[PDB]
């Protein structure tokens, strides 16, 4: 068995983490008490990727809940499926992080990180053959941002040959009022470029726009945004959770998606999206900018690699024809020096309530628009040295901000270098 | 003619044994070089990670001096 | 005497091995429990089918085969499937973590942990042989195990068994069923590393088999099961001379003499006919002339290339079923007067013919019609180098930017291995040009 250990850190991390476990538990036929009451052996075939099995035929998520304040995790334990989590896998402090990356990364987070590592170590020791880890967190706050990236580095020290995957929520002024979020995000991206193998860029700017403009939601709630995130996370993990040939584990996905180690930031997508359907329509929608969970137009760059997952009962001949159709008619937007860079998976089991769906995972150079947006908000404050005392007060130096900014600026230019590269 | 016959079959044996010998050494050299390269890459990774721990020590120490 | 040991590596090699051993059992009358009522010699024998099956005192006919994969889920289906009683559990070898479509992991990081066990199990099969002839190795080019572990195994086999012959059935990658972007890398790496250790390799282009299934069997979206059942018929045709004997039978090693003019020029092009549905075969019996004609249609080749644009160095016809020399000779004469068959000037132009009288069989539930006669053509044509050229071009596109190369360097490989492998392929393409040039 190829186990994945799941970690959710901070408010955002535990929120979308709880929904993810709610959504895939329903897909795998597991109720809040941990018992299986489904009707398809495909639900249980690879159940061990995400669930341990205890006696009594109970399935426990291989999940670790981390926060520097008990608020969100108390709500998780009290909410639906709260009893399915292992009680000893709740690790929480009291002081909080106060939307301060330095507090999460160097101060309060470092005081709590060893007790988290004890739980990670315990779950990993009980693995037949550990694949790696997936972390859910935001980059705009303090506990998911600083302590999340601290956990990544500490885990990588003890599991250096395992895959590190993150679902990272990018901050947006449309969603969050907090002023220092470009700082926390840039410091976090500085870590993700070095210490993760693959990162799904869940952009709060895109989630808002989808809810507002597409779903016709005047005042989107976090519940609304998190519905897109959970549906997305379900889709992008389908190949890991159900029998299949393509991208069936974290390492094969990484080998197919990451041609250069720093360029591991994926633009996820989902179809259909409509307010409260044919294979050609499903394929056209999943490649539409409107359906991307990152606020980037793929027609402003080029695709290095793409993974596509179709779910439901449909003609595989038609899927193959339409996937070829999209590549041939948009050949300008796929780099020619990576032949056959789009891979397509098909799973018979659709998500809840849909007859068929498509999930898109793109490694596009247009992701630079996301990092340019964060760098823009970062440098507008860092030239004025606004709010720097929150971070120097924890012991940091202006040099650490400067290095983080230039590393993210370097990442942007590297996407541009490969966007401009040609075969001849 | 009998001596030529002896030399042909000894040459056949000699070339087969040398083929095995060359293949054995080439494989042992490749496996050793590969083992060294992969370990060096892991060591560089941990050394960078340990350097981050060291930097985290300085930050906490630099805060304690401020207070 | 004359035993042959089959080794099935990685998912492609294992699943094709499933198809082949099922077909062999049907051809010989062996039941899923290994019993063979027609075999009156209990516990052993010297019959032609004993080249591929050993026998126990309990009357079980056991494949002389090893299945090896670095993850267990494919071989687990063998362990619990219809033919689970055919194999001793020690013949089915699995690790826990696969090569992740990375040659470096199959050859080094993961493969080195299981190679000694695999060789020990092969040795146990060899020890039961009174006159081991060689190995048949089934594997993909594109997978990390099929590419990297096969090369490691082939290198180790040359050490442990010397010049004992090793033949390959190698699955050449196609985009319609490919699972990794780096498959051109793995293909060039394993072809370079295995080249000196292989005596003869039958490449199977998945795209050619895919096209034949769609066109000749009217299968809209062929699965691996579709492809592997067709592949097993070609494999069976090639190995039939070893498993059956008859007056007109010609041993595969005798075709081999004609097929390999230089050590590196050892990649025959196979063509097979007839591939036809039951619904189409019901009306018409296909004559010796008709199936022979189909051998020279490029659409029926196992590798996409154009022999008309190359030169022949050998042409072999392996018939099975209701076929007599009189009809073969008449069919060959018709083709020689109406087909573009140009040989190099240093090679005779006659076709080498063998006939196995045992008629072909099909698996129940299959797509192929059961036919009275079939033929596999094995030719040595310089045009097969076109398959290398297509792989080398995809290699060059990605390697010029070093795309994905860090995955290999991370597992201990060096860029020098990529360039050395690519230079060997360039030399191989140059070799295929040189052998086709007229003498002077
Ligand atoms: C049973 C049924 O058809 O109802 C379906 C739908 O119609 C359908 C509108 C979905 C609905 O989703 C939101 O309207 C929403 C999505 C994100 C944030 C806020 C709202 C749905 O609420 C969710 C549920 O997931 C299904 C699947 C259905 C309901 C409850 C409406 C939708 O979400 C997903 C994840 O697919 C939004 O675009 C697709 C198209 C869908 O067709
Ligand atoms: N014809 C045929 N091709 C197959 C089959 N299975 C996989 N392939 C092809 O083999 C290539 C992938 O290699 P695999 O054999 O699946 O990989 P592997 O040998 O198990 O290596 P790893 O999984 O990376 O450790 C692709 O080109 C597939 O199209 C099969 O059953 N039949
Ligand atoms: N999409 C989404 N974003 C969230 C959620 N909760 C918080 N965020 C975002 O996360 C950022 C704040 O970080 P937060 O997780 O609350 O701080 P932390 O608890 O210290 O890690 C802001 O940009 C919020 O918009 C959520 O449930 N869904
Ligand atoms: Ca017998
Ligand atoms: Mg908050
Ligand atoms: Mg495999």
């Amino acid at each position: 068995m190829r186990e994945i250990v799941h970690i959710q850190a901070g408010q955002c991390g535990n929120q979308i983490g709880a929904k993810f476990w709610e959504v895939i538990s329903d897909e795998h036929g597991i109720d809040p008490t941990g018992s299986y009451h489904g009707d398809s052996d495909l639900q249980l075939e690879r159940i061990n990727v995400y669930y341990n099995e205890a006696t009594g035929n109970k399935y426990v998520p291989r999940a670790i809940l981390v926060d520097l304040e008990p608020g969100t995790m108390d709500s998780v334990r009290s909410g639906p499926f709260g009893q399915i989590f292992r009680p000893d896998n709740f690790v929480f402090g009291q002081s909080g992080a106060g939307n301060n990356w330095a507090k999460g990364h160097y101060t309060e987070g470092a005081e709590l990180v060893d007790s988290v590592l004890d739980v990670v170590r315990k779950e990993s020791e009980s693995c037949d053959c550990l694949q790696g880890f997936q972390l859910t967190h935001s980059l705009g706050g303090g506990t998911g941002s600083g302590m999340g990236t601290l956990l990544i580095s500490k885990i990588r020290e003890e599991y250096p040959d395992r895959i590190m995957n993150t679902f990272s929520v990018m901050p947006s002024p449309k969603v969050s009022d907090t002023v220092v979020e470009p700082y926390n995000a840039t410091l976090s991206v500085h870590q993700l470029v070095e210490n993760t193998d693959e990162t799904y860029c869940i952009d709060n700017e895109a989630l808002y726009d989808i809810c507002f403009r597409t779903l016709k939601l005047t005042t989107p709630t976090y519940g609304d945004l998190n519905h897109l995130v959970s549906a997305t996370m379900s889709g992008v993990t389908t190949c890991l959770r159900f029998p299949g040939q393509l991208n069936a584990d974290l390492r094969k996905l990484a080998v197919n998606m990451v041609p250069f180690p720093r360029l591991h930031f994926f633009m996820p997508g989902f179809a259909p999206l409509t307010s409260r359907l044919t294979v050609p329509e499903l394929t056209q929608q999943m490649f539409d900018s409107k359906n991307m969970m990152a606020a980037c137009d793929p027609r402003h760059g080029r695709y290095l690699t793409v993974a596509a997952i179709f779910r439901g009962r449909m003609s595989m001949k038609e899927v193959d024809e339409q996937m070829l159709n999209v590549q041939n008619k948009n050949s300008s937007y796929f780099v020619e020096w990576i032949p056959n860079n789009v891979k397509t998976a098909v799973c018979d089991i659709p998500p809840r309530g849909l007859k068929m769906s498509a999930t898109f995972i793109g490694n596009s150079t247009a992701i630079q628009e996301l990092f340019k947006r964060i760098s823009e908000q970062f440098t507008a404050m860092f030239r004025r040295k606004a709010f720097l005392h929150w971070y120097t007060g924890e012991g940091m130096d202006e040099m650490e901000f400067t290095e983080a900014e230039s590393n993210m600026n370097d990442l942007v230019s590297e996407y541009q270098q490969y966007q401009d590269a040609t075969a001849d | 003619k009998r001596e030529h016959e002896r030399e042909v079959i000894q040459k056949a044996i000699e070339e087969n044994n040398n083929f095995i010998k060359m293949a054995k050494e080439k494989l042992a050299q490749k496996m050793e070089s590969n083992k060294e390269n992969r370990e060096a890459h892991l060591a560089a990774m941990l050394e960078r990670l340990q350097e981050k721990d060291k930097h985290a020590e300085e930050v906490r120490k630099n805060k304690e001096l401020k207070e | 005497m004359r035993e042959c040991i089959s080794i099935h590596v990685g998912q492609a090699g294992v699943q094709i091995g499933n198809a082949c051993w099922e077909l062999y059992c049907l051809e010989h009358g062996i039941q899923p429990d290994g019993q063979m009522p027609s075999d009156k010699t209990i516990g052993g024998g010297d019959d032609s089918f004993n080249t591929f099956f050993s026998e126990t005192g309990a009357g079980k006919h056991v494949p002389r085969a090893v299945f090896v994969d670095l993850e267990p889920t494919v071989i687990d289906e063998v362990r619990t499937g219809t033919y689970r009683q055919l194999f001793h559990p020690e013949q089915l070898i699995t690790g826990k973590e696969d090569a992740a479509n990375n040659y470096a992991r199959g050859h080094y990081t993961i493969g080195k942990e299981i190679i000694d066990l695999v060789l020990d199990r092969i040795r146990k099969l060899a020890d039961q042989c009174t006159g081991l002839q060689g190995f048949l190795v089934f594997h993909s080019f594109g997978g990390g195990t099929g590419s990297g572990f096969t090369s490691l195994l082939m290198e180790r086999l040359s050490v442990d068994y010397g010049k004992k012959s090793k033949l390959e059935f190698s699955i050449y990658p196609a985009p319609q069923v490919s699972t990794a972007v780096v498959e051109p890398y793995n293909s060039i790496l394993t072809t370079h590393t295995t080249l000196e250790h292989s005596d003869c390799a039958f490449m199977v282009d998945n795209e050619a088999i895919y096209d034949i299934c769609r066109r000749n069997l009217d299968i809209e979206r062929p699965t691996y099961t579709n492809l592997n059942r067709l592949i097993s018929q070609i494999v069976s045709s090639i190995t039939a001379s070893l498993r059956f004997d008859g007056a007109l039978n010609v041993d595969l090693t005798e075709f081999q003499t004609n097929l390999v003019p230089y050590p590196r020029i050892h990649f025959p092009l196979a063509t097979y006919a007839p591939v036809i549905s039951a619904e189409k075969a019901y009306h018409e019996q296909l004559s010796v002339a008709e199936i022979t004609n189909a051998c020279f249609e490029p659409a029926n080749q196992m590798v996409k290339c154009d022999p008309r644009h190359g030169k022949y160095m050998a042409c072999c016809l392996l018939y099975r079923g209701d076929v007599v020399p009189k009809d073969v000779n008449a069919a060959i004469a018709t083709i020689k007067t109406k087909r573009s068959i140009q040989f190099v000037d240093w090679c005779p132009t006659g076709f080498k013919v063998g006939i196995n009288y045992q008629p072909p069989t099909v698996v129940p539930g299959g797509d192929l019609a059961k036919v009275q006669r079939a033929v596999c053509m094995l030719s040595n044509t310089t045009a097969i180098a076109e398959a290398w050229a297509r792989l080398d071009h995809k290699f060059d596109l990605m390697y010029a930017k070093r795309a994905f190369v860090h995955w290999y360097v991370g597992e201990g490989m060096e860029e020098g291995e990529f360039s050395e492998a690519r230079e060997d392929m360039a030399a191989l393409e140059k070799d295929y040009e040189e052998v086709g040039v007229d003498s002077v």
